């Protein structure tokens, strides 16, 4: 029942902060710690991204919000397209590494 | 009740080793011996392994 | 602001057991990883299941709750699709994708107690046969009749739900220290105060050379993180004697599977799964 | 005052403003500013060692960023100053 | 850039313990001038012993020529803090984040410093 996203939501939605200039917050739903973290922890290597954080305000609403605050250089959505495919880079080349060192 | 399965704390598998438990016992082999030879190296599985009481042999004799 | 670059070096690899090391990434890959062999990588194992005897003593709950925990092999657990999602058939006894079943008997026809163990389970596909390590996991134990029949249903599940589809078993990972020693502070040491920075160690983190009468490190990857031998040496008037500090950059990883799928296997999967993840998570730019 | 910080959140505040010795790096602040409805101080300490980069944040700083900018607080007993929402000063007590 | 700088040798610590996992407060008085201070460091972390010399400055940016709110690599022990009260052979309190600065010394060697303003903390131990 939890497993199954909600019918008619969207997974990840975008809703700019009008307070803070390039300052976004990603609402992914049906999520846990192990996308948070890491995705907070690639963000951090970006030199362009000020503010990476997640939290999990209720572990009953099983939802993860994710706040990017970035320079006058690359907008928030463009830093999280990054992280994501350095990770999935990265993911590539541990599974190379690991089928390599196997054999 | 028979010896439970899974090891609820760790999650390994230790449902077939109580036969082989109690032939350790049988001979001159203290718990913590017989535990070793069965390769539990986790205090949580020894612990299962050494607080289970058979109680099915009295629900089939009574 | 880009990628990193893991390295991986297998220590020992076996069926259910693998330790390598992984090293040039952080702790939360680390983690993610772990989180994801132990609660994410999805397995077969009994769910439904329907008896028509049960003149045995213990209860049918009961029996059905041990039934569901044993172990099956599921090589064929990431081409196989979900209860929910398989729409050919609404689920009822075998079926081409989801469903294995599963048919038990045993009638008691001798004075000796009968133990009903899981090898004598039989499945209509060989490939779902429950893993076989031994006398097998003992289910029921019957005595003279008390006949024992009934059909099971296994279906593919998560690990997250249950925590009975998880073939993780306590899935870790170290820092892997590194040990520095002043080498100047030790020279003003007695042999007796040696002797007792030694036994201060709850494990064989330090050994002492009689040849050069100085202490060594031995197996440094056994510290376990207890500041004991610090403690000591602060104890003893030596504040910088022992410098100890986790890498973060390097870890070591111990895998021990439950024999449903294999060590190797199972990170090849919670690699592909985490990929996944991340490809489903992965938004489209909006203009 | 009805309601207080409760043991946990006590105890919590006690030793974030007591120990003064651990130092939050950037990470972790900003992990822990998405609970605090307001903004992130200045680091204090850029440098606490000739090799030590990553300037940190001190643990009573943290504590600050849940004070609005136009409070202001004394404490002559515990020796606590708040000037524009921010902790000056504390000595021990817990008494506040 | 620099208005305070002078060489201070610590006359005595506080808690004076090599291991006490806590923040030492350490007393020196300044050679020239005559100047007393009071300062929260982490032993620990940057250690410091009786009878040692080190140069201290405060600036109020760490830019050059300007640019308030590049002495970084001169220096090893920055901080940054804000100075609340200048009652006082006058005196003055910086907070740095909490950990109190007491500079005690005379009216005309401390005169350009005002209310409420952020100043920085520059210590380099020779
Ligand atoms: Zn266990
Ligand atoms: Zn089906």
């Amino acid at each position: 029942e939890r497993f199954v996203v909600p019918e008619g939501t969207k997974k990840v939605s975008y809703d700019r902060d009008t307070k803070i200039i390039n300052a976004a917050s990603f609402t992914v739903e049906r999520e846990d710690h192990t996308i948070g973290n890491i995705v907070r922890m690639q963000l951090h290597r970006d030199e362009n991204v000020l503010f990476a954080g997640y939290q999990l305000p209720h572990p009953l609403k099983y939802k993860i919000i994710v706040r990017i605050h970035t320079t006058s250089q690359s907008s928030p959505m463009q830093a999280y397209n990054q992280a994501i495919n350095d990770l999935d880079k990265e993911l590539d080349y541990l599974k190379n590494q690991f089928e390599a060192e196997v054999a | 009740m028979i010896i439970p399965v899974r090891c609820f704390t760790c999650g390994k598998v230790i449902g077939n080793k109580w036969d082989q438990y109690l032939d350790l016992l049988q001979l001159d082999y203290t718990e913590g011996d017989a535990l070793d030879a069965l390769q539990l190296v986790r205090y949580c599985c020894r612990r299962m392994l050494m607080t289970h009481v058979d109680l099915i042999e009295k629900l089939l004799n009574y | 602001t880009y990628q990193r670059f893991p390295k991986i070096k297998i220590r020992e690899l076996k069926d259910d057991y693998a330790k390598f090391e992984l090293r040039e990434t952080d702790v939360s890959m680390a983690n993610a990883l772990r989180r994801v062999m132990i609660s994410e990588v999805p397995t077969v194992a009994i769910d439904l299941v329907e008896i028509e005897v049960n003149s045995s003593v213990l209860n049918d709950e009961f029996i059905a709750h041990r039934l569901g925990l044993i172990p099956l092999t599921s090589e064929r657990a990431m081409s196989m699709r979900f209860s929910r999602d398989c729409d050919a058939c609404d689920g009822d006894g075998q079926c081409e994708f989801c469903s294995v079943e599963f048919r038990l008997s045993s009638k008691c026809v001798t004075d000796q107690t009968l133990d009903v163990t899981s090898r004598d389970l039989y499945s209509a596909d060989p490939t779902v046969t429950p893993v076989d390590f031994h006398k097998g996991i003992i289910i029921v134990k019957l005595r003279r009749g008390q006949e024992l029949k009934l059909r099971a249903i296994a279906r593919k599940g998560i690990g997250k739900d249950h925590a009975k589809w998880s073939p993780a078993a306590t899935v870790t990972f170290m820092y892997e220290p590194d040990i520095i020693i002043n080498e100047d502070m030790m020279d003003t040491l007695s042999d007796e105060e040696k002797i007792d920075l030694i036994e201060s160690s709850p494990t064989k983190v330090f050994g002492m050379d009689p040849v050069t009468r100085q202490v060594v490190v031995v197996d440094p990857e056994a510290y376990t993180y207890d500041e004991e031998v610090i403690k000591k040496a602060e104890a003893m008037g030596k504040p910088g004697l022992i410098e100890i500090s986790p890498k973060d950059d390097s870890f070591i990883f111990t895998v021990e599977s439950t024999g449903a799928v294999k060590a190797s296997q199972l990170v090849l999967n919670a690699i592909d799964l985490l990929k996944q993840k991340l490809d489903a998570v992965r938004l489209s730019d909006d203009t | 005052n009805l309601l207080s910080l409760g043991q946990d959140s006590l105890t919590a505040a006690y030793l974030v403003n007591v120990e003064k010795n651990c130092y939050l790096n950037r990470a972790q602040m900003q992990q822990l500013q998405m609970y605090c409805p307001f903004q992130l101080p200045p680091p204090a300490i850029i440098k606490a060692s000739p090799s030590s980069t990553e300037p940190q944040w001190t643990g009573m700083q943290l504590f600050g960023m849940l004070f609005p900018p136009g409070f202001d607080y004394t404490y002559p007993l515990n020796n606590v100053v708040v000037s524009n929402g921010e902790l000056l000063s504390f000595s021990e007590g817990s008494a506040w | 850039i620099i208005m305070f700088e002078d060489i201070f040798v610590v006359d005595k610590l506080d808690p004076d313990g090599k291991k006490f996992d806590k923040v030492t407060r350490v007393e020196a008085r300044s050679h020239n001038l005559e100047m007393f201070m009071h300062l929260d460091v982490n032993t620990e972390v940057y250690p410091l012993a009786v009878g040692d010399k080190f140069t201290l400055a405060m600036a109020p940016t760490l830019n050059l020529d300007g640019t308030p709110d590049t002495l970084a690599d001169k220096y090893e022990y920055i901080m940054h803090g804000k100075l609340y009260k200048i009652s006082e052979k006058a005196e003055l309190y910086v907070s740095f984040g909490g950990l109190l600065m007491l500079l005690q010394g005379d009216p005309a060697h401390i005169s350009h410093f005002e209310l409420d303003q952020r100043l920085f903390l520059l210590m380099r131990k020779l």
